């Protein structure tokens, strides 16, 4: 938008007191981000800067009340949120508000806080024996541990040797101590370095179809740390055994437990394994002194399934603190909504568990791990009325919030509410502006609002 | 239910050979792995024999044409048979049936006392 | 692809026994779900059974689970069924079929499926 | 082309006051002596905006959350265009605004900028 | 399907509970009306398509 | 005969139903009960319950 | 391996907006700075047509 004005006097080099509407140019076809600008002088080298000034702003999401002339031009403009008279001409739809009190809109406080407040996590997952274990498996024949009814916290895994891969397929790592399973197996085991990348759906590699064959659609996770520091045996450590040698690779989620010979010939060998008969089974080398792609690793992975039975492994809980005397989102277990939350003495029933009133609304909780009975308020909220003596006169104005004690938001508290911007005089003078329980407001003498 | 394992020993004799063998109970033994592991403080495991069921066996490449192993089931008992005494084998030698890719459902034994120092 | 097919389903008095031994042609079941949907005249394919491929126990299904059992040689193919004292509601259409785990519950192919009645 | 400029001193800026200027038509519907009420980005009264002047070339990289009112008041014309982008580090797409004294240059692309662009 | 038959019934007494037989359905459901209870009611014509 | 279920010729049958203002002609097996007069019965007629 | 795909990403993406932010995610309080290891995961996978 652009509008080209030339000025009437000489002035003191400042923005002009004046209103002038924008006319659109150009709506080229962009859209790129865009976060950051900067203009461009115009250096007249005979170098000389010249003479500029710009007032670069910024603009923000706001409501204007816009007056259309009879021509179709902008005159004037109501900002509808900077001050309670402009926010009084906004919800009148006029520009001349007479002199009384008119109500604009309704005060109401923001949670602050996020709270869950879940129960305890009993049930614990056996992580023990897979996590923990000295010698997991081999390569050539893995373990399975079918886990039962628990909920699996993954966040106990950080006290592990850090720098391990955390790779969950399928699922999203984010969102994955939420998700009701029905059953999860664990397949431990220990392989070099360089071979780390060749556990993953459906990609190239010798143990990764010689030895454990990972479906394409493993929608699961796996783990691998190092494990060069306890598993590296200096006198010739040949206790893991991988294999290499075989007629055709394996399905996927295979158990190959034959140790039968290997022929890359033609000829018989019958259990020889001599020329041109080799044994399909290697021993890895694991030396401190070798490289990372040599170092042995522990590879464990958690195949995830699910069926239409009742949910043996779901997730764990939040179960964050709980703040009082603050209006914040309650979510104890069966909930969701603001409220205050204060200690209550409503005794309750060792079966009850919510609290109801006349109303029929929630008033009272009790909660799920450290049993309490509290006693949920919604916050402060009234109405915001603005006391005009109209345009005419003057521009100042006072606010009166309904119902509130103006203490959480000159301040004189009513029985009507709690006045902002109006000093009580001792004197009586008849009604002007009529405010409640016997208040009255007007503008009189040094003008300005005064209550009595 | 019962081991009836580690039966055996031996004690200081350089340049000789070791004649120990551990027998197995009468049990639902068909996909067992026998093999012998090593109790030196310092080197927990250990691998030097191995009994998959096809009857092939596989020797560590340290003592390559070192150990030999034989399969015996006369009074069911396992024979082991190697050559080539060193000093450094002070350890506490043990039959293990539940080898790697295992340690679910593992069991050993009590030991066998076998000490050669010259 | 796969030519699965069942066999099996009879005449069976009430409280009696019944052998819906299905098998297939070639599909890789190691790492799949089998299992069993009964389908009794005017209602949908009700689960009844599911045996693991990566693990191998069963899950059973409502208070008639008191009765069936599943399992598996897991030699070529193969899927039974034991039915051990069949009431009267128990007659329905089962139909050996089986999924893949991973992904959504939407069953794998199905098979032609027999007839078991009782009276 | 691109040069390193040096001898540029670092100084504060100033502030002024906003006397209800920045308001703009939000469509292309005409209305006509009546008080529409619209919710579109428009500038707040009274917001304090910047007062960089140049006598100095001083010439920072502003941010650009949603707008910017670029009230420039001159009479030798210096201001003849504005650049844009993200980081203007060769990297990703920027846009470039040219006010010739024949014609106006409008062109997004992704040039070789530097720290000190100007005419 | 090419030239599917809309064979016409009319002056009938149609008995909605002998067609539950082998080859499984697609869960036979009813969009307009109750799929029991259709003994109950009576049509004046109806249309049925192969 | 070798292809899987998820393409096998499934015998649809559509029973489309139409209810103008005439007179029925074809409901259920349902057998008509006897006619009773000065006492509350639920009638069951064709289009009235 | 030509198409890829994100799998999380800290809030809703809001409609007609393009990510191409392939920046290492962050779901814990450690530094990362580019280790993909625990809370530091890569937020695009890719597909596996056949
Ligand atoms: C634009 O880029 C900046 C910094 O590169 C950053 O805010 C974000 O990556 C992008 N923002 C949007 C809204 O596209
Ligand atoms: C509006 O148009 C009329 C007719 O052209 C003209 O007399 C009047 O001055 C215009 N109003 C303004 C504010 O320019
Ligand atoms: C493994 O043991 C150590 C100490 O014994 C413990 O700190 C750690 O939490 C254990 N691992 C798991 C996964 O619990
Ligand atoms: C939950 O754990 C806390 C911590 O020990 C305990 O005080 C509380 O009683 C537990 N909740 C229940 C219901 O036992
Ligand atoms: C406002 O708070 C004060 C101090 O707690 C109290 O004395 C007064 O009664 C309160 N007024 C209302 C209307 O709640
Ligand atoms: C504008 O903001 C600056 C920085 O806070 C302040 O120094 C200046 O007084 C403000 N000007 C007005 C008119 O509010």
């Amino acid at each position: 938008y652009s509008k080209h004005t030339p000025i009437i006097v000489r002035e003191p080099e400042d923005l002009p007191q004046g209103f002038s509407a924008l006319e659109p140019l150009v709506d080229l076809p962009i859209g790129i981000n865009i976060t950051r600008f900067q203009t461009l002088l115009a250096l007249h080298r005979s170098w000389t800067a010249g003479a500029a000034a710009y007032y670069v702003g910024y603009l923000q999401p706001r409501t204007f009340l816009l007056k259309y002339n009879e021509n179709g031009t902008i005159t004037d403009a109501v900002d509808c949120a900077l001050d309670p008279l402009s926010e009084t001409k906004c919800t009148l739809k006029s520009f001349t508000v007479e002199k009384g009190i008119y109500q604009t809109s309704n005060f109401r406080v923001q949670p602050t806080e996020s709270i869950v407040r879940f129960p305890n996590i009993t049930n614990l997952c056996p992580f023990d024996e897979v996590f923990n274990a000295t010698r997991f498996a081999s390569v050539y024949a893995w373990n399975r541990k079918r886990i039962s009814n628990c909920v699996a916290d993954y966040s106990v895994l950080y006290n592990l040797a850090p720098f391990f891969t955390f790779k969950c397929y399928g699922v999203s790592p984010t969102k994955l101590n939420d998700l009701c399973f029905t059953n999860v197996y664990a397949d431990s085991f220990v392989i070099r370095g360089d071979e780390v990348r060749q556990i993953a759906p459906g990609q190239t590699g010798n143990i990764a179809d010689y030895n454990y064959k990972l479906p394409d659609d493993f929608t699961g996770c796996v783990i691998a740390w190092n494990s060069n520091k306890l598993d590296s045996k200096v006198s010739g450590n040949y206790n893991y055994l991988y294999r290499l040698f075989r007629k055709s690779n394996l399905k996927p989620f295979e158990r190959d437990i034959s140790t039968e010979i290997y022929q890359a010939g033609n000829k018989p060998c019958n259990g020889v394994a001599g020329f041109n008969c080799y044994f399909p089974l290697r021993s890895y080398s694991f030396r401190p002194t070798y490289g990372v792609g040599h170092q042995p690793y522990r590879v464990v992975v958690l195949s995830f399934e699910l069926l239409h039975a009742p949910a043996t492994v779901c997730g764990p809980k939040k179960s964050t603190n709980l703040v009082k005397n603050k209006c914040v989102n309650f979510n104890f277990n069966g909930l969701k909504g603001t409220g205050v939350l204060t200690e209550s003495n409503k005794k309750f029933l060792p079966f009850q568990q919510f609290g109801r009133d006349i109303a029929d609304t929630t008033d009272a909780v009790r909660d799920p791990q450290t049993l309490e009975i509290l006693d949920i308020t919604p916050c402060s909220f009234g109405g915001v009325s603005v006391i005009t003596p109209g345009t005419n006169t003057s521009n100042q104005v006072a606010v009166l919030y309904q119902g509130v004690n103006c203490t959480e938001v000159n301040v004189f508290q009513t029985r009507a509410g709690c006045l902002i911007g109006a000093e009580y005089v001792n004197n009586s003078y008849e009604c002007d502006i009529p405010i409640g329980a016997g208040i009255c407001a007007s503008y009189q003498t040094s003008q300005s609002i005064i209550a009595y | 239910e019962v081991q009836l394992v580690e039966s055996g020993g031996g004690l200081v004799q350089p340049g000789g050979s070791l004649r120990l063998s551990c027998a197995a109970s009468d049990s639902s033994f068909y996909d067992y792995e026998m093999s012998w592991v090593r109790q030196v403080p310092g080197k927990t495991p250990e691998w030097i024999g191995s009994m998959y069921p096809s009857g092939r066996t596989y020797i560590n490449p340290s003592l390559k044409s070192l150990v030999t192993i034989s399969r015996d089931n006369s009074e069911n008992m396992l024979y082991l048979q190697m050559n080539s005494l060193r000093a450094e084998d002070t350890a506490m030698y043990y039959c293990v049936s539940n080898w790697a890719s295992g340690s679910t459902g593992d069991y050993w034994g009590q030991g066998t006392l076998v000490t050669v120092s010259s | 692809e796969v030519q699965l097919v069942e066999s099996g389903g009879g005449l069976v008095q009430p409280g009696g026994s019944l052998r819906l031994s299905c098998a297939a042609s070639d599909f890789y079941f190691d790492y799949y779900e089998m299992s069993w949907v009964r389908q009794a005249p005017g209602q949908g394919l009700e689960w009844v059974s599911t045996i693991s491929g990566l693990g191998g126990a069963t899950y059973y299904a409502d208070s008639v689970k008191g009765r069936f059992t599943i399992s598996r040689d897991n030699s070529k193919n193969t899927l039974y069924l034991q039915m051990n004292s069949l009431r009267a509601e128990d007659t329905a259409l089962y139909y050996c079929a089986t999924r893949s785990p991973f992904g959504d519950y939407a069953f794998s192919y199905w098979g032609q499926g027999t007839l078991v009645t009782v009276s | 082309q691109c040069v390193n400029l040096t001898t540029r001193t670092q100084l504060p800026p100033a502030y002024t006051n906003s006397f209800t200027r920045g308001v703009y038509y939000p469509d292309k519907v005409f209305r006509s002596s009546v008080l529409h009420s619209t919710q579109d980005l428009f500038l707040p009264f009274f917001s304090n905006v910047t007062w960089f002047h140049v006598i100095r070339f001083d010439n920072p990289v502003l941010p650009f959350n949603d707008g910017v009112y670029f009230a420039s008041i001159e009479k030798s014309n210096i201001i003849r265009g504005w650049i844009f982008g993200t980081t203007l580090d060769s990297k990703t797409q920027s846009l470039l605004i040219v006010n010739n004294a024949t014609n106006v240059v409008i062109k997004v692309c992704e040039f070789q900028f530097c720290n000190d662009p100007f005419l």
